[PDB]
């Protein structure tokens, strides 16, 4: 048994892969979508930190 | 009811008072591509009444002698108004065409035409005329713009097909004791959605006569044949610089 605070709340021995990321179905390319002008400040999609 | 008509189409009004009906190509009138069928994904232009009207192109002389003769399309309008400049600013291209041919004499005179449209009409060569030659036809000749290019040899339609079947294709007769006109609707027709307007034609107009013209003299002997034709549902994508061939 373990009485000392800090071996109960360890998290020595978690053996699951905590996954970032998960796979989805895609059977087909992604469609388009309709898109409009977009005349805003603050939205920079086209803007990136590579 | 089946003889008079009017055609309005953008600011171009035409009239007919010995009609002989309107053909809509393969029983299908023109439309603009739809989103499954389409692949290029900048949205479109579609310019409407300032491209899709009847624009009057030529005038050839019927002669007794007259062999025949061809126009290929969208070529025949890429330098013309406001369509000419859509379709060589743009990449792709798609619309389907109104034909309206022109042709009156009086009911002393004689003749009949064959009016039709071949899509993907390939010009051939006579080979040298020994057939020995792999020779070619010339641009000017595959596409010969607003002028049309007269027919050598109409029997084979100048690439080794009887014209005699020609009427496989959607067409009307101008026989002038009965009519002075064809009307053809044509959808856009080819194996993809969209495509150059400069590259490829992707049908060719004929006009070949079929029964010589006749009359005796004293009668007119000054019979015009003229082409007047409007795109339907224009469509242009793929925008840079305008460019010609
Ligand atoms: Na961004």
């Amino acid at each position: 048994g373990d009485r000392v605070a800090d071996v109960i709340e360890s998290s020595i021995g978690d053996s699951v892969s905590r996954a970032l990321t998960h796979a989805l179905p895609a059977p087909t390319g992604q469609n388009t979508q309709v898109s409009s002008h977009r005349l805003d400040t603050g939205k920079v999609p086209a803007l990136q930190a590579a | 009811s089946d003889r008079v008509a009017q055609l309005t189409i953008g600011n171009s009004t035409i009239t007919t008072q010995e009609a002989a009906n309107i053909i809509v190509g393969y029983g299908e009138w023109p439309s603009y591509c739809s989103d499954s069928d389409a692949t290029a994904v900048d949205k479109p232009t579609r310019p409407d009444v300032s491209v899709n009207r009847f624009y009057t192109l030529d005038t050839k002389l019927w002669e007794k002698s007259s062999k025949g003769w061809y126009w290929k399309f969208p070529d025949v309008l890429t330098e013309t108004g406001v369509f000419g400049q859509n379709a060589q600013f743009h990449y792709l291209y798609r619309s389907g065409f109104c034909i309206h041919v022109q042709c009156n004499a009086s009911k002393f005179h004689q003749g009949a035409l064959l009016v039709a449209v071949l899509p993907e009409y390939v010009i051939g060569t006579v080979a040298g005329g020994t057939g020995t030659e792999d020779t070619h036809p010339p641009y000017k000749q595959t596409q010969p713009g607003a002028d049309g290019f007269e027919l050598q040899h109409p029997y084979v339609l100048d690439a080794g097909i009887p014209i005699s079947q020609l009427t496989v294709c959607p067409h009307q007769w101008i026989n002038l004791r009965t009519n002075n006109c064809a009307t053809i609707i044509v959808p856009y027709i080819n194996a993809l959605p969209f495509d150059s307007a400069l590259n490829h034609c992707n049908f060719g107009l004929l006009v070949v006569p079929i029964s010589p013209l006749d009359y005796d003299q004293g009668a007119t002997p000054v019979i015009p044949i003229t082409i007047t034709l409007a795109p339907m549902c224009s469509e242009f994508a793929g925008l840079r610089q305008a460019v010609t061939q």
